[PDB]
């Protein structure tokens, strides 16, 4: 589990910005087919993401732009 | 009037209790409902 | 102070405000009047301090 | 905590400011009068011996505290 | 989906395209097959079918008719849900006038015509006829007629004028009104007329003759010629057991009103006798009230079961309505609900949760879950499997739980952290097993509490209580930064049994090589939890840039501070653990623990804290016994002297010498003094009492009584109440206050006979009674505090403003109460702050002020800082991120997105339960420590004397010593004799200034003759007879008893030289002259000396509140009885005409308006010359000051100050604290309303009250046009009044009066755009304050592409 997600403030600041980011790439992962970017630990989505948000690799410029490749290569 | 003196006492004490109000009223009022209704205009 | 305040003198008209209180809009007289009072508390057909 | 444990605070709050308010209504400093502020009387060495400060002869002390007890 | 929520009047066609159908008869169903009966209250033709995609015969039941309306019965074939949303209409044959617009006073029918109330329903009611353009010959408009007047109006004039009468002739009259005609003379009469308040009320009507132009209403549609009947499940009839039916008052009503419109349609095409049809009129108008809003007109009807039946209007308003209590807060499902216990063993963020209790919560993840492991084939096996409980339920539900957080909610949710987020875990039992550390927040115990559990279900609402709800992050109140992760109890005791130290235990004076060999030393039994020993521990400090600086050494402590070390995280010092650490102690320990170490290790720090602390709780085996209240054996002597000093008291009331009320308090001094020696005495028989012996003879140290212990450790107990155990009850009380003369000279622990605790059950059942009450109206202030300070957010990170507040501390008195880092502490500063000598650019401007620069600011000693506020902030419709400063809890500066308003609100309620909930009330100076002289308003005098006089009227005095700081602050009367003057630096033991309340002095500027001029006796002064001293005395007086020949003419003291000339007043080239008003006792003679400020005119001779009613009145901006009059204008002051409760106080100004003046209550104290330049913004008489008048004339900061101080004086009398951030958010939605004193180039009415921040957009957008703006005027209201101006009428009808908004709602035609938190609750939709904050900036944006 995660007991506090500090770490995961700093990297996003606003601490409802960090949720909505969150829950974007947690359900990315849940409904679905993409996967965690980090060794699941037998976690949720939800703290997977945040996981992956402490360690800088998930965020709202990065999961956009994860958008944009991915509707630039459905065509 | 003398309704009149009966509402600035009211809020000069900031409340009114049934025994001014059947003090205060017009004294040939003999009517219960427009009582009620008076009282109900006041409040 | 309180006689002072009174602006009845005499019996009759005393009756006659307590009756204007009571049941107003009637014309009061001497007669249901001093039945008024003499009714309000002093008949046992009406009042029990049992 | 339950309800015998903050009306504890309420009774304790109760009592403390009335005896607050009675022991603030005592005089203890010296001011030595030695005649009544009402009808002029010596105050006597007594009384004013009991109460260090006290302003006011027994009667008239008795009068204004019956006036104040009818709260006009 | 949905935008704005429109709003207006419904046109006849409107009502009669929104019906399905009419509906002509008042049946509801048959009385054996219950189907509907037509064409009636229940119809299925018009309101849809009775059962799902099914006609009514029988004819059409197959999906495949789906839409078909029914050849026999016409009903069409669909869902039973449209049952519950088509509406029918009643076709009124005589019109009737909204209730709603008939008495919603002001009556806008009424007030549209302009047509008194009376004769509305006087016309009404058929009681007369009024004229509807009765042609061209005699009458008005809207001229009432009585019955015979109008009989002869047909003879005289017969045609060529109509007058009706009823609900026709209202509607006739409004339909044939034009708007902009009347508009038009409106606009005449109100520029071509002067006539104040009739043009206010004219102006009213004009703007609201203009409201109903600018909305699309026609004032003929508030009379109903159609009724619209409710969707029949809304008001439905419901078989209950026995055939019973039940119906909704709502199917009488509409029954009442269709009965009575046949009737009157019957007997209109009967040519009945038009008496009995202006009955059946009048009787219909009745009914139709009663249907709108029963109780409005006359007497409720009836009802049929004698009780008032409920109309529409009460369905919507009333507390037990619609608008609150199923719209704001409803039933919920996926929650539960149990009796919490304890269960310490839990980490902070988890919660035991009884599997019983999870195996319903998450039925439906569990069924997923199961048919997606394979385990069970489809959700049918599924839901049986986990109704028989197999084998596998418990591991998938032990992984539908894992990560899943659930909401903890108590019942009296007061602030936030009652409804905080654990991770579950699943416990064997049927009780929820709660964190001992989160009892603080929750405010709860285990005396039988209970919980209830939400699940957030989806990824967005479980992510939340993840990272805003969860328990972890939440361990700092919101309302002041201090860890609400206090241990409480159990945990304070076992760690103040650890941490402390015996004069001589086993294994005293060993040296220890670390905190491990201490704890094996006790392990092992070799030496004592407390033996004073030397310990080599190694701390570490990270005051290095982030790197921790170790250092070891052999400190000098004992072997429970050293085991206790070993707990605590890296960063810290020792001497945080190296005293006997109490409950203050330990929890400071944690607030050094998290103002150095952040978040996360604080988090690890409490519950190994908590942890350690029941361990050796456990271990102490700290019992209590009878024996522990050992009694001092000096109680009987004490009580016996008592005795002895009351009954010489009775002797001297019995001997004449005391009134009885005296020899009443006498004795409750006598038995008050006595009860504080017997409690001083048992308490130093407990506290000290333990003597022991170290290498000989004896030693005393701290108890170790397990009750005294309980005492001083914090965890439980006091003074008074060991006192009550072991000392003397004292004096019981009455419950209104009356003092009761026996005293319980007893304690438990010996007995209590009946006379005694008889006299004791008094007072216990007044406390008890008391918080009856305080429990019950638990939360009406945070309430009252969300309803004006709701929508408040936080929506911009900066304003970019300058001004702010110049917070300072409060050294009040002595010593200060609350210093500068208290309150300056977590806000930005509004301008950059140097030292004192400037030294440097100390302190940006923009910069957070953490406990860092706090550090930097009392180095320096710096005294005032300047801190951005939230009340001046320049942000529209909200507040900067910078003008709010650091939020608590979370620590680091408030987000965008924060809902501030709700969060001000509970901080200023909860902390407010642990209030009273009565109102209760309560020479030379001893100035105290070395400093020098601080003037204020300096205009002094050294006299012939030597000493100094003040000059001036309100000259301040303080001590500042060479700090920097200011440390004692002092009001100096107007010119006391002081022995220290100006900016003479002293040392204690050395008086400021003497004076005397029988002098105060009138002393002038220069030394002279004091000649009289203008003095007459007989007609301003008094013959005061100097039989003290020999002499003659004129004294002052007023007119009070002289005849009004000289009465207003003052008695001037002519102040000159020794050969008779005018000596000025230096400063101004009016002459050193006085008029002096009474009260000033004269002891000179005319053609008499005084040295420079002479005795010349010698004028002879602390309650607080603290009620929680002492906060609702601050915050509700009243106006006191004792009302401070303050100097409006500056200039100088005149007096004028008297003796009328007005005095004339003319005010001159230097420059300004010259013949300015007010009016004086003579009764009063007026206590200031006439000859002074009276400031603006300043006071005259003294008294209380009033908030409005301070709004007015000092500025937004002076009424935001004394708001502040206020309610913090209220807070800090019972040592509750609360920060001011939450104040002044309460503050700056109170003064939220500018007033218009010029018109300008702005476009408001001349003087209207309009929005601050709408006159604030626009004057400054004309300001960066060429136009001169609106010079506003900042008004300043109660809570409860401006809660009542709020844009959205939704909101509004929530909180307030419904019928009132919704009829101006519905005449204005109001459009409520949802960007309020407490309106989007209401439909459903995302609050704009939050997480959703960022939702409805994209709204804002999608609108207007
Ligand atoms: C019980 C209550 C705490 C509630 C929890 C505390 C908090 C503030 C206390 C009063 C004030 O200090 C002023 C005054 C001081 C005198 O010394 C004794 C009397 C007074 C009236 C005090 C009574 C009582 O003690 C109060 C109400
Ligand atoms: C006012 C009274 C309060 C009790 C104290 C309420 C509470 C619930 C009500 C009963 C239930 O509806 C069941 C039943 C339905 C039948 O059809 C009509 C009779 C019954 C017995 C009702 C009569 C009455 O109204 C009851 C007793
Ligand atoms: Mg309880
Ligand atoms: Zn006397
Ligand atoms: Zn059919
Ligand atoms: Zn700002």
């Amino acid at each position: 589990a995660r007991v506090t997600v500090q770490d995961a403030v700093e990297k996003i600041g606003n601490r409802f910005d960090l949720v909505l980011v969150a829950a974007r790439r947690a359900r990315q992962m849940q409904v679905g087919g993409k996967d965690p970017l980090v060794p699941e630990e037998n976690d949720k989505t939800t703290v997977i993401a945040l996981r992956e948000i402490e360690e800088g690799l998930i965020n709202n410029q990065i999961l956009d732009v994860r958008e944009r490749q991915e509707q630039q290569e459905q065509e | 009037s003398q309704l009149k003196l009966l509402v600035t006492r009211g809020k000069e004490q900031g409340y009114l209790t049934y025994a001014e109000v059947n003090d205060h009223l017009p004294e040939d009022i003999v009517d219960s409902d427009q009582i009620e209704d008076i009282i109900q205009m006041i409040n | 102070e309180t006689l002072r305040v009174d602006p009845t003198n005499d019996r009759l008209s005393a009756l006659v405000e307590i009756y204007r209180m009571m049941r107003p809009g009637e014309p009061p007289t001497r007669e249901a009047a001093e039945s008024l009072f003499e009714n309000l508390f002093f008949s046992e057909d009406r009042y029990d301090l049992s | 905590s339950d309800e015998a444990d903050e009306a504890y605070s309420v009774t304790e709050q109760l009592t403390m400011t009335g005896i607050n308010r009675i022991r603030q209504k005592i005089n203890a400093h010296g001011i030595p009068v030695y005649l009544c502020e009402a009808c002029g009387n010596p105050i006597p060495e007594a009384r004013r011996k009991i109460f260090p400060g006290v302003t006011l002869c027994v009667e008239c002390q008795a009068y204004q505290e019956r006036q104040r007890k009818h709260y006009a | 989906e949905f935008d704005a929520i429109k709003i207006a009047l419904a046109s006849p066609d409107m009502i009669r395209s929104w019906s399905f159908g009419e509906v002509k008869k008042p049946e509801t169903i048959n009385y054996r097959t219950f189907k509907p009966e037509r064409d009636g209250l229940f119809c299925a033709r018009i309101f849809g079918p009775v059962k799902d995609y099914e006609c009514l015969c029988g004819k059409y039941k197959r999906l495949k008719h789906r839409g078909v309306i029914c050849e026999k019965c016409g009903v069409e074939v669909t869902q039973t849900k449209v049952r519950r949303e088509r509406m029918g209409h009643i076709e009124l044959a005589s019109p009737t006038a909204h209730i709603w617009f008939l008495k919603s006073l002001p009556s806008r029918i009424g007030l549209l015509l302009d047509m008194p109330l009376r004769d509305i329903e006087r016309v009404l009611y058929f009681e007369s006829y009024v004229v509807i353009e009765g042609g061209m010959t005699n009458l008005e408009r809207q001229q009432i007629l009585t019955e015979e007047q109008y009989l002869d109006a047909l003879e005289e004039f017969g045609d060529e004028f109509d007058a009706k009468m009823g609900a026709e002739a209202i509607q006739a009259l409004l339909k044939s009104m034009d708007l902009e005609q009347e508009c038009e003379q409106l606009r005449e009469e109100l520029n071509e007329t002067n006539s104040e308040t009739k043009r206010k009320k004219l102006t009213k009507r004009i703007k609201l003759l203009e409201a109903f132009v600018q909305s699309g209403n026609k004032p003929e549609w508030m009379i109903l010629t159609v009724l619209p009947v409710l969707p029949p499940d809304l008001r439905p009839l419901v078989p209950l057991d026995g055939g019973r039916f039940a119906t909704s008052d709502l199917n009488d009503l509409y029954r009442r009103v269709i009965n009575r419109n046949n009737r009157l349609k019957r007997l209109l095409d009967l040519a009945a006798p038009d008496i009995i049809v202006r009955n059946e009129k009048r009787m219909l108008q009745e009914a139709v009230d009663a249907l709108l809003d029963n109780g409005r007109r006359g007497r409720a009807i009836t009802g049929s079961n004698k009780r008032p039946l409920k109309s529409l209007a009460d369905m919507i308003k009333g507390k037990q309505g619609r608008f609150r209590q199923n719209l704001l807060g409803k039933r919920v499902d996926y929650s539960g609900r149990s009796v919490i216990t304890v269960g310490p063993y839990l980490r902070l963020h988890q919660c035991g949760l009884p599997k019983k209790m999870a195996l319903e919560l998450f039925k439906p993840f569990i069924y997923g879950k199961l048919e997606l492991r394979g385990l069970a084939t489809t959700i049918k096996a599924a839901k049986k499997m986990v109704e028989r409980e197999e084998a596998v339920v418990w591991d998938i539900l032990d992984e539908v739980i894992r990560e899943h957080p659930v909401l903890l909610n108590r019942a009296p949710t007061l602030h936030r952290l009652g409804i905080q987020a654990f991770e579950p875990v699943l416990i064997e039992g049927k009780a929820i097993q709660l964190h001992p550390l989160v009892c603080a927040a929750y405010n709860a115990d285990f005396d039988g509490d209970q919980m209830a559990v939400h699940v957030p279900l989806t990824l967005e609402a479980q992510l939340e209580a993840r990272a805003l709800m969860m328990s972890t992050n939440n361990i700092l109140s919101p309302a002041n930064g201090e860890p609400i992760i206090v241990p409480s109890q159990d945990v304070v005791l076992g760690l103040y049994y650890m941490t402390r130290d015996c004069v001589n235990a086993k294994g005293e004076g060993m040296v220890l090589t670390g905190p491990k060999e201490a704890e094996r030393l006790y392990r092992s039994g070799l030496a004592s939890l407390h033996a004073r020993v030397k310990v080599r521990i190694t701390e570490y400090e990270k005051d290095a840039n982030g790197e921790l600086v170790a250092k070891t050494s052999l400190k000098d402590t004992t072997v429970g501070r050293a085991i206790l070390w070993m707990i605590v995280p890296k960063g810290l010092p020792y001497s945080i653990v190296n005293q006997a650490l109490g409950k203050k102690a330990i929890s400071k320990m944690l607030n050094t623990c998290y103002r150095i170490l952040g978040l996360k290790p604080t988090v690890i720090f409490a519950d190994q804290i908590m942890y350690t602390g029941f361990a050796y709780a456990a271990r102490s085996g700290a019992s209590v016994g009878i024996d522990d209240m050992v009694i001092p054996e000096k109680k009987h002597e004490i009580i016996s002297e008592a005795e002895a000093e009351v009954a010489e008291i009775q002797e001297q009331f019995q001997s004449g010498l005391v009134t009885a009320g005296e020899r009443y308090n006498k004795v409750i001094d006598i038995w008050a003094a006595a009860n504080d020696r017997v409690s001083k005495a048992m308490m130093d028989n407990l506290q000290t009492e333990t003597v022991i012996n170290r290498d000989g003879q004896e030693e005393k140290q701290v108890s170790f009584n397990s009750i005294y212990m309980m005492a001083d450790s914090g965890a439980r107990g006091s003074a008074a109440q060991i006192r009550q155990l072991a000392g003397m009850r004292g004096l019981m009380a009455k419950p209104d206050g009356s003092i009761i003369e026996t005293p319980i000279t007893a304690n438990f622990r010996e007995g209590l006979n009946v006379l005694q605790y008889f006299i004791s059950t008094h007072g216990a059942r007044k406390g008890l009674a008391d918080t009856a009450l305080k429990t019950a109206n638990s939360g009406y202030l945070t309430r009252r505090l969300v309803d004006v300070a709701q929508d408040l957010v936080v929506t911009e990170d900066d304003c970019g403003t300058h001004e702010g507040i110049m917070m300072t501390p409060v050294i009040e008195g002595g010593d200060v109460k609350e210093p500068l880092r208290d309150r300056v502490l977590g806000r930005v500063t509004a301008e950059d702050v140097l030292k004192p000598g400037t030294a440097d650019i100390l302190v940006p401007r923009n910069t957070l002020l953490h406990e860092q620069w706090c550090d930097l600011l009392e180095e320096n000693s710096v005294d005032a800082v300047k801190v951005r506020s939230v009340v001046s902030c320049d942000t529209d419709f909200g507040v900067c991120a910078h003008c709010y400063g650091r939020d608590l809890a979370r620590g680091h500066i408030i987000n965008k997105g924060e809902a501030i308003g709700v969060i001000a609100a509970q901080s200023i309620g909860e902390p407010g339960t642990q209030l009273t909930m009565r109102t209760f009330h309560i020479s030379s100076i001893q100035v105290k420590n070395k400093g020098s002289i601080k003037l204020s308003n300096v205009k002094s005098v050294v006299n012939s004397s030597g000493k100094l006089v003040i000059t001036s009227r309100n000259t301040e005095l303080k001590l500042i010593d060479e700090f920097g700081r200011t440390k004692e602050s002092y009001k100096v009367p107007y010119g006391a004799v002081l022995a220290k003057g100006d900016g003479e630096q002293v040392a204690g033991g050395e008086t400021v200034a003497n004076w005397d309340p029988h002098t105060m002095p009138v002393i002038t500027e220069v030394s002279g003759f004091v000649r009289f001029t203008d003095m007459i006796d007989g007609q301003t002064i008094t013959r005061q007879t100097d039989e003290l001293t020999g002499l003659s005395s004129l004294v002052v007086l007023d007119s009070a008893e002289r005849t009004a020949g000289g009465k207003d003419l003052r008695p001037a003291l002519k102040i000159v030289d020794a050969q008779g000339n005018d000596v000025l007043i230096p400063g101004t080239d009016m002459p050193a002259q006085y008029f002096l008003p009474g009260k000033a006792i004269v002891q000179l003679e005319d053609g008499v000396q005084i040295s420079s400020g002479d005795t010349l005119a010698r004028i002879p001779q602390k309650d607080i509140t603290g009620g929680l009613p002492r906060v609702a009145d601050l915050f509700e901006a009243r106006r006191p009885k004792e009302p401070a009059i303050l100097a409006e204008i500056s200039g100088i002051v005149s007096f004028g005409k008297e003796t009328k409760g007005k005095r004339r106080l003319v005010i001159t100004p230097v420059d300004g308006s010259d013949p300015y003046e007010e009016m004086i209550p003579k009764w009063r104290q007026l206590n200031v010359f006439e000859g002074e330049r009276v400031e603006r913004g300043d006071v005259i008489s003294d008294g209380p000051e009033a908030p409005h008048d301070i709004l007015r004339l000092r500025g937004v900061h002076a009424v935001t100050r004394y708001i502040v101080n206020e309610v913090q004086d209220v807070y800090r009398l019972q040592g509750v604290k609360i920060n001011d951030k939450h104040i002044e958010v309460i503050v700056r939605q109170m003064l939220r309303k500018a007033t218009i004193v010029n018109a300008g180039s702005s476009d408001f009415l001349e003087g209207e009250q309009v929005e601050y921040s709408r006159v604030k957009i626009a004057n400054r957008e004309l300001e960066a046009n060429g136009k001169v703006g609106a010079t506003y005027s900042r008004d300043l209201l109660g809570i409860t009044k401006a809660s009542l101006a709020t844009e959205s009428f939704i909101s509004a009808a929530s909180f307030q009066e419904t019928t009132r908004v919704l009829t101006e709602a519905a005449v204005a035609g109001k459009r409520d755009e949802l960007r309020g938190l407490k309106e989007n609750v209401i439909v459903g939709r995302l609050i704009p304050a939050g997480t959703g904050y960022a939702y409805h900036q994209d709204r804002m944006r999608r609108r207007a592409a």
